[PDB]
């Protein structure tokens, strides 16, 4: 086991949890909170970064002295990636973008760069892979996401077959683009939803209940090459869901219906930003598009984690959404939505 | 005994011994000793129901006026049944003097606050509870002074640790500071520094 | 007026110790003894209480020696055995006692150095 | 007297080297590994050994006050050098 | 009900152990010549009070006081545990 | 006899009163802390936070301890009340960020040394 | 020996004495002062597993513990047996004694023989050093059989020596001739001679018989020997001759036995069988070395396919043949109990924990009987002490030496039967230096040690 990765310690910063991780894309959402619970324990955390220095700063203090250890990398440079996994036993991938780029298509940062990812990690002795997928990747879905993210994980589980593969569905937090997305939509008056949002099935996870399970899968060794499934205990219609999101941030909800393809032109009229776009065709795509149920697949209660609803979570992303009137009304206040659990 | 000595201060000492012996006689009720250091300190070691009575004395007394309370602090020593060791150093600008009280209590029994005698007191009691655990009666507003808002403990008793038990730091998943166990990338090296041959044969105890 | 109370001391949610130091830990009630290498006995007179020894690891950067338990620098002097007993009794700390050891009183004879019939005498000085 | 290990990772005068499967070589990465090129042991091996007159002699290491506490050395053994305890210089006797 | 070890926990001058001393300098010789192949294992306790202990088959044990018996009543307690009683 | 000066009790019954009154003290001041603080927990969680705190002193039988325990859970109310604690402070009682520590014998073994 | 372990961040720096008057006083031997540097190396640290091959092979505790705990599942009674080593805590040994005790198997046994004939360990005061270390003092005379005590306990030979030296006492030594540091009278190597000495038909026998104080004390390592019970009852007729002719003197204890290992007596008086001898006669499918090294049992006398299990802190002769090893605590990682050769008990300390997944030995056999489903009844040090307590009072007595003398029933016992004596000379496996500074797993680890030997191998 490598004596020098051997545990030690209680388990808390100055501890050694035995674990060397190379995480790719922790400077985005779900990243800082991977990178914060290896740092907890005590683990040797690897970070590949392009972005500026300065925006990867919040990450520093998730770590003892010597536990984070910052390096440069290009997605299109497979000797950045041999040398930011050359010591590492556990390589994350959570690189992914949710609009596409001038320099990075979908097939860009969900297939070719998971490949060489995992290729490399297999060539260095990379011990265990974990790689992000969707709960919904599809290889004939109308969003060309999905379909990336189902020919990517095709083609990690062929490079790297020791991978554990995750499918969270709709990540809600602080920072997501879900929650705060559909909070960002009454800057326009009305609330447009496809088929008045009758017709979508919800089924979001919280960002702590991700993370959790990312680690409980590195910590469990029966998780080696199995797919996971990472998906909230509720299921809602997306109507019922944003009216729920509405009422909490205590924001006048009127719903109205748009029909697909002008919500498609709107789409495409936001995706000519030379910045983040505030909506893309796929995103619409994405937002009415009901979330598969998978029996078959092993969950986050396979991982020993019972899934965090998003009653008790919601005021901590949306209480910011409120106005000075209604900045104190407490959690208990709003009345949970009805759900469609079968 | 010239140039490196201290030199010694006969009159002093005399003076000291005498205003000592005149106190323990007005005051027997409460008076259980009374000592003259030989750099010339008077101390006056009370039983504890009479922390207000001598204080008020000391402070009122036309032959006493020692109207400034310098400092109050406690020393803890845990071999003793009664803990801790509570003392009060006066000033005397009238007579240009200085004067030590001392008394004694435990972790359950409350010592008289000294507030009505000397208002300078009230901060040093709050000290003394923060510090050392040690309840005055009839203090006006008791509650920490120096400890962080519910710390647990009080740092200056002998049995707890140097570095405590808890330790801060910013957790980004609760987006706060948070207070987890303690953990130390260097444990502090204890050093055992005394020396096996004895040093003041004047102070040598009995061998029991 | 006084209270009459009629149980044994114990301030143990005064102290504001977490649990796990409470009820795990095992301290030692001793007379230390001499360190060989000397032959001072001054630091042989007091009773010392003393906690159990806990892991220590390396850091990883450094190679510094790292602790997690906030007792492994805790020692405390006592006049007597009872008083020692008394204070981890009232903490609530579970302790294990070593009865102090004093060297026996020897017969020393300069004169038995050369001793006509005894094998006491000695070959060289 | 440096020297390089397996692995291209340069050797301290400590004798310290990571190992070829030790994870904390990737401190070094993108980065350098501070040495003491100056390796005391070899540079103190130059020194020649002083021939005095004397079965005993004295050394402070040199610079008076600016040196170590003054020892004195005994030179009686011919198989051997006297070697200073502080600074390595070694004196002998004249022999042969 | 299978027999395996025999333990005789008796004080060394407690009064209350008198009787197991008896026993013990009378009549042990001839119980364990009867019994060579059985473990009867003798040993001093503090003054708490003496102890008879059989342990059986896989691991089950039981205790008796011995405390105030005679060398008669030992002997009946080690006479009804060494056959089918109890 | 055992000549004890008492604190404020002299038997345990105005002790238990006294325990009483803090406890309605704390109950009502509750939900003032949870809006006051923005807490993201609910009354119920506050309440039985504030249940919790109060068993894990139980067991103490000596009415002196009880008078300096009541008297501390005084000043912490005094504390949260004026908002001299932080939502640090407050949230601090829950431990949040700290991982699952097990109890059985050998989840402990497994994982290291400590009894 | 009483000792203190320095250390210094986490790590063992020296052994110094402690000063215990009734046992070895300020002094220790230079084994006890300058072998911890074993400690440091050779060490077991994780678990392990046979491969497909059969190359040895890290795993987690939760694997090792589920391959051991099948195979206990799987076999019965007699199938299943331990061997002991000379580094044995006793609450590593009751434990395994229970955990065999569930599965019905009482082939618990040590490595160094005892004479199970007669009494056998039924009676302390048997197999005890009953006089004491300091009860040399007081005697006059003693006779020592079958051994080379400079060797196998130096502070008992410094002790024999003071009182040589301070109050004349008269040594006499049956055995090989060895340089003791002392004069003694040398009556020859044979055994007969004990005999002779019991008949009355020698010198030596009128020399016990007016000694006031006299000792008689016999070698555990001549105990090793098949005849081991013969010269035991030699021995005790010696003795038995010197109480009853010489009358009662009150409490003076004149038989001794001096033991040579640390485990042995704390084995002794949990209910081990002494020896391997049981293992001989029922080879077990299942075969649990805790600590042993001592190469009595190989897989030469096992049948194929047997399961060997080891336990202990180096990689000695014992680690390399088992199919799994489970990395234990050496004496210095660890509070444990040993009782030494007098039969006082005393306990360890904790100075530095275990390297790497090494774990308590006691803590690893409970942890087996959870994951075996035979839970045994203790969780903590306390209550496994407590267990100790249980089976044998003595051990948690931690400075008592006291004890019942129990000699006249053990020598009737020992009547019965009359094994036969053999014409080999007593030859103590301790007969220079060179054989002194390597006698177990530690020492053998220690580099100090090594230069020891190579240097009263060869002066230069
Ligand atoms: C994921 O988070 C998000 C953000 O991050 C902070 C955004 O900025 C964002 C963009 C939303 C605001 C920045 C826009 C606020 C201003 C409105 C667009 C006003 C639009 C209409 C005005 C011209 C007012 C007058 C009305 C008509 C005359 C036109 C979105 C959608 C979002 O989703
Ligand atoms: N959020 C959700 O609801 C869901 C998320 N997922 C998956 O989880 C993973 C992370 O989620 P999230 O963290 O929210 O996504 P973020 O966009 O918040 O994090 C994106 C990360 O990917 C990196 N990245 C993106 N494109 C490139 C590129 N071309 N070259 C190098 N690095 C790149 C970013 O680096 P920089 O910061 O420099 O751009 C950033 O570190 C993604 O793979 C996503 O598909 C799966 C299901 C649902
Ligand atoms: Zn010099």
């Amino acid at each position: 086991l490598h004596h020098a990765l051997i545990p030690h310690g209680k388990g808390g910063r100055s501890s050694v949890s035995g674990i060397v991780a190379t995480v790719f894309g922790a400077t985005g959402f779900l990243g800082r909170y991977v990178v914060n619970h290896l740092g907890r324990m005590g683990s040797q955390v690897i970070v590949p970064y392009r972005c500026e220095p300065y925006d990867t700063m919040h990450l520093r203090p998730m770590g003892d002295l010597g536990q984070i250890i910052f390096m440069e990398w290009n997605g299109k440079d497979k000797d950045s990636i041999r040398k930011v996994v050359e010591h590492s036993n556990v390589v994350i991938n959570l690189v992914g973008r949710e609009w596409e780029t001038k320099n990075f298509d979908f097939e860009d940062v969900f297939v070719k760069i998971p490949h060489a990812i995992a290729q490399v990690s297999k060539e260095a002795g990379v011990e265990k892979l974990i790689h992000i997928s969707h709960l919904n990747a599809d290889i004939k879905s109308p969003s060309r996401y999905l379909r990336s993210k189902a020919v990517g994980e095709k083609e990690v589980r062929a490079a790297f077959p020791e991978a554990t593969i995750i499918k969270p569905s709709d990540i809600f937090g602080r920072e997501d683009r879900f929650l705060n997305y559909f909070a960002s939509m009454r800057w326009f008056g009305g609330v447009p939803l496809i088929s008045l949002g009758k017709e979508t099935v919800k089924q979001p996870v919280y960002i702590v209940d991700v993370s959790k399970g990312i680690i409980n899968a590195i910590k469990d060794p029966d998780a080696k090459g199995k797919t996971f499934a990472f998906v909230g205990p509720n299921r809602y219609l997306l109507f019922d869901l944003v009216q729920y999101i509405f009422a909490v941030a205590y924001r006048p909800f009127l719903p109205y219906p748009l029909p697909h393809f002008a919500y498609r032109w709107v789409g495409r009229l936001f995706e000519v930003s030379p910045f983040e776009p505030w909506t893309t065709r796929d995103k619409v795509e994405r937002v009415h598009m009901s979330d598969m149920t998978l029996p078959h697949l092993p969950g986050l209660e396979d991982l020993g984690i019972q899934a965090t609803p998003l009653e008790l979570k919601a005021i901590e992303v949306l209480r910011r959404h409120r106005t000075y009137r209604w900045l104190t009304s407490e959690m208990e206040d709003v009345k949970p939505a009805k759900t469609v659990n079968i | 005994t010239r140039p490196t000595i201290r030199p010694r201060n006969d009159v002093v000492h005399k003076q000291l011994s005498a205003f000592g012996q005149y106190v323990a006689e007005i005051l027997p009720k409460y008076v259980q000793q009374v000592q003259v250091s030989c750099f010339n300190e008077l101390e006056i070691f009370i039983h504890p129901d009479g922390v207000i009575p001598v204080l008020t004395f000391l402070r009122d007394h036309t032959n006493a006026q020692f109207k400034s309370l310098a400092d109050l602090t406690a020393v803890d020593v845990p071999t003793r049944q009664n803990r801790f060791e509570i003392v009060y150093n006066l000033l005397s600008l009238r007579f240009n003097s200085r004067i030590r009280v001392k008394t004694y209590t435990d972790e359950l029994t409350p010592i008289e606050s000294s507030v009505t005698v000397y208002k300078a007191a009230n901060w040093y009691e709050r000290e003394i509870w923060d510090m050392f655990g040690v309840f005055f009666a009839n203090h006006p507003d008791l509650r920490r002074i120096l400890t962080d808002y519910g710390f647990e403990g009080h740092p200056f008793r002998k049995d707890f640790p140097l570095s405590g038990y808890v330790e801060l730091r910013y957790d980004d998943e609760v987006k706060r500071v948070v207070a987890e166990p303690v953990e130390l990338a260097q444990e502090f090296r204890k050093f055992d520094l005394n020396s096996p041959w004895e040093a003041f044969p004047a102070y040598r105890q009995p061998p029991e | 007026q006084l209270i009459a109370v009629d149980e044994k001391l114990d301030i143990t949610t005064l102290t504001g110790v977490p649990e796990e130091h409470i009820k795990t830990r095992k301290v030692r009630i001793f007379v230390p003894a001499r360190n060989n290498m000397q032959s001072g006995v001054n630091n042989t007179k007091k009773w010392k209480m003393e906690f159990d020894t806990r892991e220590r690891w390396e850091n990883p950067l450094m190679g510094w020696s790292s602790t997690a338990d906030p007792l492994s620098n805790l020692v405390l002097t006592f006049s007597t055995k009872e008083d020692a007993v008394a204070f981890a009794e009232k903490n609530g700390w579970s302790f294990d006692v070593e009865e102090r050891k004093v060297p026996k009183p020897k017969s020393k004879s300069y004169g038995a150095n050369f001793s006509w019939n005894k094998r006491t005498r000695v070959s060289t000085k | 007297g440096v020297r390089t290990s397996p692995t291209g990772e340069k050797v301290t005068h400590t004798g310290q080297a990571y190992d070829d499967g030790d994870y904390r070589r990737v401190r070094f990465s993108d980065r350098q590994k501070e040495v003491n090129e100056n390796f005391a042991i070899d540079l103190i091996a130059e020194q020649p050994v002083s021939e005095v007159g004397s079965r005993v002699i004295s050394c402070d290491g040199g610079g008076g006050a600016l040196g170590h506490p003054r020892v004195y050395i005994n030179l009686d053994k011919e198989t051997k050098t006297g070697t200073c305890g502080y600074c390595g210089l070694q004196f002998r006797q004249p022999h042969h | 009900l299978g027999l395996r070890e025999i333990r005789i926990h008796l004080c060394q001058r407690s009064p209350g152990s008198q009787g197991v001393r008896d026993f013990i300098e009378k009549r042990y010789v001839e119980l364990k010549k009867a019994n060579p192949d059985l473990p009867i294992l003798i040993r001093e306790c503090s003054d708490v009070q003496p102890k008879l202990w059989a342990r059986y088959a896989f691991g089950q044990e039981k205790n008796v006081s011995l405390n105030n018996f005679s060398a008669d009543q030992v002997t009946r307690t080690l006479e009804n545990v060494l056959s089918g009683k109890a | 006899g055992t000549s004890v000066k008492p604190i404020f009790s002299r038997d345990m019954n105005e002790a238990k009163r006294r325990v009483r009154e803090l406890y309605r003290a704390w109950y009502r001041e509750v939900p003032n802390t949870v809006h006051l603080f923005q807490l993201d927990i609910s009354v119920k969680q506050g309440r039985d936070k504030v249940r919790e705190m109060f068993m894990k002193n139980a067991h103490v039988t000596d009415p002196r301890v009880v008078d300096l325990l009541v008297i501390k859970g005084k000043m912490e109310l005094e504390e949260t009340i004026n908002v001299w604690k932080q939502r640090t402070h407050i949230m601090r009682f829950f431990h949040e960020t700290e991982a699952p520590r097990p109890t059985d014998f050998l989840s402990k073994f497994y994982v290291g040394h400590d009894p | 020996s009483n000792i203190v372990v320095s250390t210094r961040t986490g790590e063992v720096m020296r052994i110094l004495p402690r000063m215990h008057e009734d046992i070895n006083e300020e002094w220790i031997s230079d084994k006890t002062r300058f072998a911890y540097d074993g400690l440091k190396r050779q060490r077991l640290t994780q678990p392990m597993i046979r491969n497909e091959k059969g190359l040895l092979t890290y795993t987690t505790w939760e694997d090792a513990l589920s391959r051991v705990a099948g195979m206990l599942q799987s076999f019965q009674g007699n199938d299943v047996a331990a061997i002991a080593g000379g580094l044995v805590d006793a609450e590593a040994l009751v434990a395994l004694k229970d955990l065999l005790n569930r599965v019905d198997s009482d082939s618990l046994c040590t490595e160094e023989v005892f004479p199970t004939a007669g009494a056998g360990t039924d009676l302390r005061s048997n197999y005890l050093l009953n006089t004491t270390i300091a009860g040399v003092e007081e005697a006059d005379v003693i006779l020592l059989v079958g051994t080379n005590p400079r060797f196998e306990a130096p502070l008992f030979n410094a002790r024999i020596r003071k009182s040589w030296l301070h109050n004349d006492l008269k040594v006499a030594l049956i055995g090989s001739p060895v340089d003791l540091t002392y004069r003694y009278d040398h009556l020859g190597d044979s055994p007969k001679i004990l005999q002779d000495i019991a008949s009355g038909n020698h010198p030596f026998s009128q020399i016990l018989k007016e000694a006031k104080k006299p000792m008689v004390v016999l070698g555990s390592s001549a105990l090793q020997r098949s005849d081991g019970t013969a010269i035991l009852a030699a021995v005790s007729n010696i003795a038995q001759n010197i109480r009853l002719s010489s009358g009662v003197t009150g409490d003076w204890k004149v038989m001794n036995i001096l033991h040579r290992i640390a485990s042995q007596v704390a084995a002794l008086d949990l209910g081990y069988k002494p020896g391997v001898e049981a293992i001989r006669k029922n080879p077990p499918k299942v075969l649990f070395l805790l600590g042993a090294d001592g190469g009595c049992i190989t897989r030469q006398d096992l049948p194929k396919d047997c399961f060997i299990i080891y336990q202990g802190h180096h990689g000695d002769v014992g680690a390399p043949m088992a199919d799994v090893i489970l990395p234990g605590a050496a004496y210095t990682e660890k509070s444990a109990t040993y009782v030494n050769t007098e039969g006082r008990a005393q306990q360890t300390k904790v100075a530095v924990t275990p390297p790497g997944l090494a774990r308590e030995d006691w803590k690893i056999i409970r942890a087996l009987s959870e994951i075996a489903g035979m839970t045994l009844p203790y969780d903590t040090l306390d209550q496994v002490r407590s267990r100790l307590e249980e089976v044998s009072p003595n051990l948690v007595r931690y400075d008592d030496v006291e004890g019942a003398n129990y000699f006249q029933q053990a020598n009737e016992l020992s009547k019965l039967v009359n094994q036969q004596l053999l014409a080999d000379p007593l030859v103590p496996p301790q007969l220079t230096i060179k054989d002194f500074y390597m006698t177990d797993s530690i020492s053998r680890a220690s580099q100090t040690m090594a230069k020891c030997v190579k240097a009263v191998t060869e002066g230069i």
